[PDB]
């Protein structure tokens, strides 16, 4: 029933993450246009990259459509990138209609938050590049790394 | 034969032979090489285990099959032949048939009392070492002496590769 | 001392293949009147009601009200050993812990007695409002079965809109919307056959497809089925077994949302 | 002898072997398992070796 | 299944009012329009014109122009009215196992053409991703139907193709573009697109691309639209590559100061720039052969950095490996400096 | 002029002609001899009944 | 009018034209001459002549009845579980009249691609039906064959062809095809085909169709390997412990687009026949193998190559 | 054998009466081995 | 060259339909006397001995007494294609690997030439020796068919008992017995329906019912069936196809685990 | 902006079960002349050409030329629930990505609106001219269906040779080669159709079994079919529909090589 502490007190929306000034500003500018580009966050762990991207996903979408329109994936899968590419293809192929009662309709693009993107070989990186180019205007990619 | 081999086409084979277990009036025999099938199968059955046979007895029997085809030989070569095949009688008999019916490998006489010429050199052709070396060359003779020429080096590398 | 005798062995097989997946634990409630099933789906979205009266049974006996719970996979294997023409006795005791299914021999081969367990987790008391519906319709069973199998390949949700013209089963999905309408009577080989409607006002509701897929398996229950559908109360797809009794399956609609602006 | 056996240890440790050792069981002389029966399905391996 | 329609109208899909796809702007059409690998293209055209076209194996790094080349060969060899009846193209996107070889490939190679008589062509993009058993079937399909149809296999890595499939074909490597003949393409596109760029920008563009035009044009348009100017600093900022001044300062700290101050400065700059140890090792390795060192110093440094780049792959603590990288220089060249 | 593999050319007709695994083959031979005795006893009972 | 490839134009038609593996081919010759062939499994590297050997043996055994009494299943056919259950067993049970000592032959090429279920089924139909049918299978890696078939067969071993044999048959093809050549082209072709007759014939046909003359330059223009003289100069500089020239030549090789894998492969192939001392050759081979496993495991950059260069240089300057 | 299709209904309906009943041929050719199979 | 001409192809179709799931393969031995098909079954409990003499064929020529073996799955899949009113040609050489069935269709010129391959059967010819049977029963075949059906519902094993008034087909069951008594109906209009018993002494033996159903499935071949039964010999079920030949079924009795006193 | 009315759904359901797995995606091109289908197999060995007139429709009207494509799996799956006698409507816009199959009432009770999503795939007109054929024969649908079933049931390569005497359908398989000979004088009695020949030079060709089997799924479209085969031009299987349109089936023959000396 209860949730762990790390996912409980993370900021609900943008501008609530302290110590960052321009990153949240550019994120708010992108959210006001209702169009998030392909995003790359790099920094040491326990800094707030995951919190910032999850807050942006919660801000742009609705909370009832927050989980349905984002997909969290890790790049350290043991079966190569074939399983990762097939999961991304399945997520991008499936489309879920959404409606927000707050007054702003949901943007059409889906969000794939990919963690540990710096543990990726060059062949797999080129495969991910061609996968992102295949879904350029339908799915905006998020890459999380330290380096 | 080979009860442990179950495919997806063999749907419900184990339940069928369990019904055969229950409602038989005639002997039923199961043969399998999988040691784990003695544990997985649920039923009442008398267990018989075939151990690996003694090397010298099977070697004498293979020498014997060689004799009844009118060739003489030594015990040690079939000993190492059995060792290479892990005392498999089927593999040894089939390779022995292929080897005897090809006319023999090396004609060397060995006068032993304990007469025609011996036919030693079965395990060398078994591993394909005769395709690498000249028929005058011996394996341990090649290995003991000093390797200097390029072709001897290539023979050494091909021998070690075939064993690697 | 509970002994119920069924006139045909196909009745349990045809009511229970529907109950293969929707219910995890089936709890028979026995009393003087007959046999009741109050099945409570593990997703907390569907209900199953069965009333089987005593006069349909060839013989039926009861001394006290009892509740016997049987696990879903535990009787499905034991029912397939009974033929449709076999004549079946269900026997339970007051204080013992075994349920006996005594089938008559398949064409007088050999008497097959099967034993199982009757421990229920709880009686699972549930109330039925006996409500009044704004739409009640008599429509064939096979038509609903082929509607479900046709819309099943599209998606996972189906929207129904009952109007005075007729019903309109619609299923929007990944490939394309499928729409089947039923109005007035119908022309078949039989002289009389109709999707007949008695109704007050047109209502529409959206439901999960897979739940109607498990109620589809109750197709040989009757030639026709009854549809009760209204604004708020859950949809009834009611099967009559003639003199046996009745069956009513409830499923909760999936609520829709309208855009504020 | 020590030099040769040092190169032999080098060959086992820091050189690739042809067949991947301890693929289905662990290394030799263990009582976990080792009764690895061969395959029984007609579906292909589809491996990326 | 399918998956060709999305690409097929993905290529002619643009806003055409705001988007600027400079990679897709300049594309070759025929063999005379691919101004690179003239020997390979003339050889293939001579093979076509004599009706002596053998099984081709086009291999090399991606982006060098293999698929467009063989598409030009297919369009010149067969007209548009019989392209679909004579050319069979498959990729690794339609991977269902090894039945792709026994399916379309075996059926298509085992029949004549339909409308106009001639030899057919099979194009297999990304053939190294094919499994060993599927390739072991493809070699037999090649062997028994070589007269009726020819096979052209496009791959990226030559080592992942079996020796038999290589030995049934003739191999053509699409090597990287020498920077010289690459630079005229860059000056043509900057003169067309009105971009401010210095010669350091050209050096960076020909360095990061390492002989390709696609990622080169990608880097060029990205840096141009992000900054408005293209220089060494702006390119290595937009790409996020190790800046040459930063690697120079890293080498200065490892070559002049003591252990602890160098360690603190390097760690501070690493967390400031997000710069890993693998890229530091690569750029320092490029730097070592340019800075005049003795032979023993160069040998020792190269051995130690090779060891560290091996240790970083198995996943140890990068902090200890960074301090050992500092130690690798503190052992020899700071001792010689103190000498 | 032979058309047999040596596995079937030298196929053991009798279990005593087998080599090795002596306890196993005597166990199998005793089991099958007992089954033959049971079958012959069944035939004797059938002949006595009719 | 069609240009038959020289691989298929000059395939041997008798077992006395096979070069290489003299003992096994002589035994195949005597078994084709006399008859009663056992179930054979021929294993070896690709290109050594296994399919050609079994085809010539089947032809010499059968003769005019080769169309009827031989069934051939390659990797491009189904060879599934139901195929082994029905088609192979039905061919084994088929009645074909043949002379004494001749049996039907079911050739199963590339038994590596035979799935383990098909092998498990094929055990008994290989075992019992040996009175009328015989099995001739061929593979590369015999370990992929399950142990029951190897028990049920005779395992014949094929080795890599010695360079003299590939030279002799290359000269036979050249004298039958009036190919203009020099000895440098002969050495280049033998280098580009490491004991692989198929690769040598295909490369020779490719350079003769491409440039028309057989010398080293044309062969390495068609085969497009890293040039063995450049790799020999690498190894010669590293013998002298000159890291600067060796890394100069390797940077030249790297900027030409050669991958790490074939670079270290060519370094090993040149270093195997290089003229130096035995101990230095051993240490060079050990370090080359260590670096090659590093390339195999996934780390493959210029830094590893130059590191191997530094280790090879330092093995000379350190006792 | 494993070379044959041996599914449950096939093996019981084709080989149960081999155990439950006698042999119609009991004298003469009886040292012959029917390998059970169904096409 | 072996040449056989079936005047009417329906009889061969009917005998394969009688034995389609019974026997694995059909072995034919052919001489100047005619076609003989003495096929064992795979469990080797029943043997079918069908004899067609030479004079029943339109044309016939054999130059060497021969034996072939063809899988009856193939021989079943061929004969679906033939019509009911035509002729059949079976052609083979003295030493050939195939046999040809030629069907001339009732059209003016439509020739079907199915050349079926011959399997190399290892099993030699199997047949029981000739012997007098104490019990000989001449009886209608279709009435055997309905007895076999009734006992087939009732049971799977028949303890058949011959008495002076006829043969009684008694089932075995836990509670259901299919005891059907047959009396003398010789004084009847049609000699096929008339039942005559020439039994010497009564004898009791037990038989399975699936093989009896398979044997009695050949009812339209012959008007009446002879039943030959004696002590410790297989039961013979003989049909006489008038002017074409005679077929016999040898069914072995079930073994009995008799208990000592 | 295209609309179409169709008299019966039987013609469409039959022409769609003819091409279930033969064709991956079905792309019809539209014109004022009529409706056309130029499709080619995913294995690129066989081609289908369906040309239907405008006057065979109830009412045909167009505004501009357009070729639209649909996935044949979805187009099949929507049809299984169809009335064979039903009037149906096909409707599209000028630039919409959806194609609507407006379904009328099979039971006089329903109006249905199905939409299918188009995909954006390249299509090139395979411009085959009408060249002369060396052998044009007629053959009924039922007989050709039975003979294709029988030949692909035995062997894996249907070897068809057209000569002056008739059409020979051979199948050399592992089980045993089956050869079938038709003739000019032969006419069947099932549908009273005569095999008539327009032979010019004898031609022998070999084709795949399955693809002819898929071609042969199209029996109820026409009473008879036309086989057109030349020495170099591939096989034509042509069904002429009564007043509706024409259908054409191209299949390229397999590779056959000269036997070595
Ligand atoms: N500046 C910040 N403002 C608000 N919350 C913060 C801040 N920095 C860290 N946190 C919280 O610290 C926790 C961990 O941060 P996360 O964003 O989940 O992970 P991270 O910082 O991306 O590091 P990783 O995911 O291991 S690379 C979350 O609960 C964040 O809300
Ligand atoms: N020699 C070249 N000169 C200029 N542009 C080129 C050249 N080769 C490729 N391109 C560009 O790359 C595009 C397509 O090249 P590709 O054929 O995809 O490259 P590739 O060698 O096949 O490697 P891939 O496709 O990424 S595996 C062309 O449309 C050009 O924009
Ligand atoms: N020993 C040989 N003597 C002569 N020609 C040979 C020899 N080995 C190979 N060849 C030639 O190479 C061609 C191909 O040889 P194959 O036998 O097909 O190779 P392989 O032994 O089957 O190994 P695979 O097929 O790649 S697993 C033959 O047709 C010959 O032209
Ligand atoms: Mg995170
Ligand atoms: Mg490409
Ligand atoms: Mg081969």
């Amino acid at each position: 029933k209860p949730v762990p502490w790390v996912e409980k007190y993370r900021p609900k929306c943008v501008d609530e993450v302290a110590f960052q000034e321009e990153v949240v500003a550019v994120l708010k500018k992108s959210l006001e246009g209702a169009d998030l580009p392909n995003l790359l966050f790099y920094g040491p762990p326990g800094t707030g990259k995951t919190s910032t991207i999850l807050a942006a996903a919660r801000e742009l979408f609705g909370p009832e459509l927050f989980r349905l329109r984002v997909l969290e994936l890790n790049a350290s899968d043991e079966r190569g990138i074939q399983v990762v590419r097939e999961k991304v293809k399945n997520f991008a192929q499936l489309t879920v209609s959404g409606s927000r009662s707050d007054g702003k309709p949901c943007p059409p693009f889906k969000i794939v938050i990919l963690d540990e993107a710096d543990s990726m070989t060059s062949a797999a990186q080129a495969a991910l590049r061609r996968t992102m180019e295949k879904e350029s205007k339908t799915t905006r990619f998020c890459l999380i790394c330290n380096y | 034969e080979e009860v442990d081999v179950i495919f997806d086409e063999d749907a419900g084979f184990l339940n069928a032979i369990k019904t055969f277990m229950a409602t038989t009036k005639r002997p039923v025999i199961l043969t399998t090489s999988d040691p784990t099938f003695s544990l997985m199968f649920d039923g009442c059955f008398e267990e018989i285990k075939f151990s690996t046979p003694s090397l010298l007895n099977v070697a004498s029997y293979l020498q014997m099959i060689c004799l009844t085809e009118n060739f003489r030989t030594d015990v040690k070569d079939f000993v190492t032949l059995l060792t290479a095949n892990t005392c498999d009688i089927r593999k040894s008999i089939l390779y022995l048939q292929f080897w005897i019916r090809s006319g023999g490998g090396v004609l060397e006489e060995r006068p032993l009392t304990l007469l025609p010429k011996c036919d030693s050199g079965c395990a060398e052709t078994l591993f394909g070492l005769k395709n690498i070396f000249s028929p005058s060359e011996d394996l341990f003779s090649f290995l003991k002496h000093k390797i200097t020429m390029k072709e001897e080096w290539h023979k050494f590398i091909q021998l070690l590769t075939e064993f690697q | 001392m509970f002994e119920a005798r069924l006139v045909q062995g196909s009745i349990l097989k045809k009511v229970l293949e529907a109950l293969k997946d929707l219910i995890n634990e089936a709890c028979w409630d026995i009393s003087s009147s007959g046999v009741n099933l109050q099945s409570m789906d593990s997703s907390h979205v569907s209900l199953v009601q069965l009333t089987l009266r005593s006069e349909g049974f060839d013989t039926y006996r009861c001394d006290r009200n009892l509740a016997m719970g049987v696990n879903l996979t535990s009787m499905s294997k034991i029912l397939k050993c009974a033929g449709n023409e076999d004549i079946i006795t269900l026997r339970a005791e007051d204080n013992a812990d075994t349920l006996a299914l005594v089938f008559e021999a398949p064409n007088q081969e050999k008497v097959s007695d099967y034993e199982m367990k009757l421990m229920d987790l709880d009686v699972e008391q549930l109330g039925i409002p006996e409500q009044e519906y704004s739409c009640v319709v008599k429509m064939p069973s096979g038509e609903f079965a082929r509607i479900c199998r046709d819309l099943s390949h599209i998606g996972d949700a189906v929207v129904i809109s009952c109007a005075k013209d007729g019903v309109k089963f619609s299923a929007s999905g990944e490939l394309g919307n499928g729409n089947i309408k039923l109005s007035q009577t119908s022309n078949v080989d039989k002289e009389e056959e109709a999707v007949t409607i008695e109704m007050n006002e047109p209502v529409q509701l959206t439901f999960a497809l897979r739940y109607l897929n498990f109620f589809t398996k109750a197709t040989p229950l009757s030639s026709t089925v009854t549809l009760s559908m209204s604004a708020d109360v859950p949809l009834v797809v009611e099967y009559k077994i003639a003199d046996m009794g009745h069956l009513k399956y409830y499923l909760a609609p999936k609520i829709e949302d309208e855009e504020g602006s | 002898l020590s030099e040769f056996m040092d190169n032999m240890s080098f060959l086992d440790a820091l050189l690739t072997d042809v067949r991947e050792q301890n693929k289905y069981g662990r290394n030799d002389f263990s009582w976990t398992n080792g009764k690895v029966t061969s395959g029984l399905c007609d579906e292909f391996s589809l491996e990326s070796n | 299944m399918e998956t060709s329609a999305l690409k097929q109208q993905e290529q002619p899909a643009a806003t055409k009012i705001r988007n600027l796809p400079w990679v897709e702007k300049y594309r070759p059409q025929t063999l005379n329009d691919l101004i690179s690998h003239q020997d390979i293209l003339s050889t293939i055209q001579k093979f076509i014109n004599e009706d002596r076209l053998p099984h081709l194996l086009l291999y090399g790094p991606p982006g060098t122009g293999k698929t467009s080349t063989i598409l030009a060969c297919a369009k010149q060899l067969y007209k548009d009215k019989e392209f679909g009846s004579m050319v069979l193209e498959l990729n690794a996107s339609d991977d269902r196992g090894i039945d792709i070889i026994r399916g379309p490939i075996l059926s298509f190679a085992s029949t004549r053409t339909i409308f106009k008589k001639g030899f057919k062509l099979v194009i297999l993009d990304e053939a190294d991703a094919m499994t060993q058993d599927a390739q072991n079937a493809l070699r037999r399909v090649i062997e028994k139907f070589t007269e009726n149809t020819r096979f052209c296999l496009i791959c990226n890595y030559l080592s992942k193709i079996i020796p038999a499939l290589q030995s049934r074909c003739t191999r053509f490597r699409f090597g990287p573009l020498t920077p010289e003949l690459m630079v005229p393409r860059l000056e043509h596109v900057v003169e067309e697109e009105k971009v401010d760029i210095s010669e350091d920008g050209m050096k960076a563009l020909v360095t990061l691309s390492s002989g390709d035009m696609r990622r080169a044009l990608n880097i060029l348009q990205s840096t141009n639209m992000a900054f408005g100017k293209v220089t060494e600093e702006t390119v290595y900022t937009c790409t996020g590559h190790p800046l040459k001044s930063d690697i120079a300062n890293i080498l200065d700290w490892m070559l002049n100061q003591d252990f602890t101050t160098a360690y603190r400065n390097i760690t501070e700059l690493k967390t400031l720039k997000g710069l890993a140890l693998h890229d530091i090792l690569t750029e320092i390795h490029l730097f070592v052969h340019r800075v005049d060192f003795p032979s023993s110093v160069r040998i020792h440094l190269l051995t130690k950095m090779a060891d560290i780049e091996y240790r970083l792959s198995v996943g140890t603590n990068e902090k200890i490996q960074l301090s050992s990288l500092i130690a690798a220089f503190q052992v020899t060249r700071d001792l010689i400096v103190a000498e | 002029t032979e058309d047999m593999l040596w596995t079937e050319k030298y196929q053991p007709q009798t279990a005593s002609e087998l080599i090795g695994n002596e306890l196993a083959i005597k166990k199998l031979h005793s089991w099958l001899k007992d089954w033959k005795r049971r079958a012959e006893l069944e035939e004797r009972q059938n002949l006595k009944g009719k | 009018h069609y240009e038959l490839p020289w691989v298929e134009k000059y395939r041997p038609v008798k077992l006395n034209e096979i070069v290489g593996n003299e003992d096994t081919v002589s035994r195949l010759e005597v078994f084709a001459r006399e008859g009663n062939v056992p179930n054979i499994i021929i294993a070896g590297p690709p290109g050594t002549g296994k399919t050609t050997s079994i085809l010539c043996l089947a032809r010499a055994l059968l003769g005019p009845a080769l169309k009827d009494a031989m069934l051939e299943l390659n990797a491009s056919n189904d060879r599934g579980i139901d195929v082994v259950r029905n088609k192979i067993k039905m061919f084994a049970q088929q009645k074909v009249t043949l002379p004494k000592g001749r049996h039907k032959i079911i050739i199963l090429d590339e038994a590596d691609s035979m799935t383990d279920g098909a092998q498990q089924a094929l055990r008994r139909t290989m075992e019992i039906y040996s009175k009328t049918t015989r099995f001739a299978l061929a593979c590369n890696a015999s370990d992929k064959i399950i142990e029951p078939i190897q028990s049920r067969c005779a395992v014949l071993r094929y080795t890599k062809l010695t360079d003299a044999q590939i030279l002799t048959r290359l000269m036979n093809v050249i004298e039958k095809e009036r190919v203009p050549y020099t000895d440098d082209g002969l050495e280049a072709i033998i280098f580009t085909a490491q004991g692989d007759m198929r690769q040598a014939l295909n490369n020779l046909q490719s350079t003769f169709s491409g440039f028309g003359f057989i010398n080293s330059e044309n062969v390495f223009k068609v085969c497009d390997e890293p040039h063995p003289l450049l790799v020999k100069e690498m190894i010669q500089h590293c013998v002298n412990a000159n890291i600067d020239e060796a890394y100069k030549i390797l940077a030249h090789l790297w900027h030409l687009g050669y991958s790490p894998e074939d670079i270290i492969g060519n370094i090993f192939r040149v270093c195997k026949t290089f003229q130096m001392a035995e101990y230095l050759k051993l240490e060079f081979i050990k370090e080359i193998g260590y670096t090659h496993m590093k390339i195999a495991e996934g780390v493959n950059s210029l830094l590893q190559m130059a590191g191997l260069l530094a280790r090879l240089c330092q093995k000379t300057m350190a006792p | 054998n494993a070379s044959s299709q041996r599914s449950g209904r096939q093996i019981l309906s084709q080989l149960k009466e081999a155990t439950q009943s006698h042999q119609v041929d009991k004298q003469g050719v009886n040292s012959q081995k029917p390998c059970f199979f169904n096409s």
